């Protein structure tokens, strides 16, 4: 596996003309699939990282705003990086923006983390654009690839035993850290249970506790709830994703929770930017936001 | 070694139809408290 023929070439449209596809061959993708398969099995479902680190939310196939978010925060491994998830679906270039990320968790296995988004998914990917971009540029048969390879994804992150990383939100059913180890990979994501939970719910101010989502999917959970974890795991903030925000970035509960959204312009139909959580050595968090003209 | 918050930091300004690595406006940079 020539991991640096691939990253070059996938770097290489980075002082180009935006817009330009960077298409690898059936193999080399295939490749990525397979070895970072082996890593994220190979590492904790439930990662504890250490600061420094920088947290990015959802991109969401718009690749030529990942290499501006590298561009601003630094191309690995200048600095340490952890993806919340939705890295397909919406996007233009769902293809390009996946497989930079598999090199460089290849590249950098140690240094360059991905959650598992609720996108990550073979039900709801199929809908909202990768399965079409896998047809289209290549076959069905390396989508299903694609599908085994993100049923090992890692589901939640801790750092420095205070912030609490996931796609989604907390869960009813979590009591106990334990519960997420005890999550067997290479699993699909059910329709309910913890693992549901952790990527698909999101706060809500005015919810007393846990709510119905009106995504017909997981639940909601309010302020209290928050707070009542924190308190109980002995953490400080909850990092996560899963909803766009208009300055990229979105505090909860008095700064117990933030929601980070990576993606600026969100798939032409909104104007948001996109932003990035940097956590120092003293854990302190700092936003650093791409912003559209 | 509890979790802070740092200062607001310039967003850096991009434009879509400009190259990836130039962006308009050059973003802030997280530094000491």
């Amino acid at each position: 596996l020539n991991l640096d023929s691939i990253i070059g070439r996938l770097l290489e449209v980075q002082g180009s003309r935006p817009g330009k596809n960077v298409q690898l061959t059936e193999n080399e993708i295939r490749g990525l699939c397979l070895k970072s398969r082996e890593i994220f099995l190979s590492q904790p479902i439930l990662l504890e990282l250490e600061a420094p680190l920088k947290i990015c939310g959802d991109i969401h196939g718009q690749y030529y705003d990942l290499l501006r978010l590298f561009e601003y925060g630094g191309f690995p491994p200048e600095s340490n990086y952890l993806f919340l998830g939705d890295y397909v679906d919406r996007g233009k270039q769902s293809l390009e923006t996946i497989c930079l990320l598999l090199a460089y968790k290849i590249k950098y296995p140690e240094n360059f983390f991905l959650l598992r988004g609720n996108h990550e998914c073979a039900s709801i990917n199929r809908i909202y654009g990768f399965y079409d971009e896998c047809k289209r540029r290549y076959n069905i048969k390396l989508w299903k690839t694609f599908t085994d390879c993100f049923n090992c994804l890692p589901i939640a992150a801790i750092v420095d035993e205070k912030i609490f990383c996931c796609h989604g939100g907390l869960s009813p059913d979590l009591q106990s850290m334990e519960q997420i180890r005890r999550i067997m990979r290479p699993t699909d994501v059910p329709d309910q249970g913890l693992l549901c939970d952790l990527l698909w719910s999101d706060p809500d101010k005015d919810v007393q506790g846990w709510g119905e989502n009106d995504r017909g999917v997981s639940f909601t959970f309010g302020a209290e709830v928050v707070a009542k974890f924190l308190h109980k795991h002995d953490l400080d903030l909850i990092c996560r994703a899963h909803q766009v925000v208009e300055d990229g970035y979105e505090f909860f509960a008095k700064r117990q929770l933030v929601t980070l959204f990576s993606a600026p312009n969100y798939c032409g139909e909104f104007d948001n930017a996109g932003a990035m959580m940097s956590v120092d050595e003293t854990l302190m968090c700092s936003f650093q936001i791409l912003k559209p003209a | 070694k509890r979790v802070t918050f740092g200062e607001d930091l310039s967003p850096e300004v991009f434009d879509e139809s400009l190259p990836a690595n130039t962006p308009l406006r050059k973003g802030g940079t997280p530094v000491c408290k």
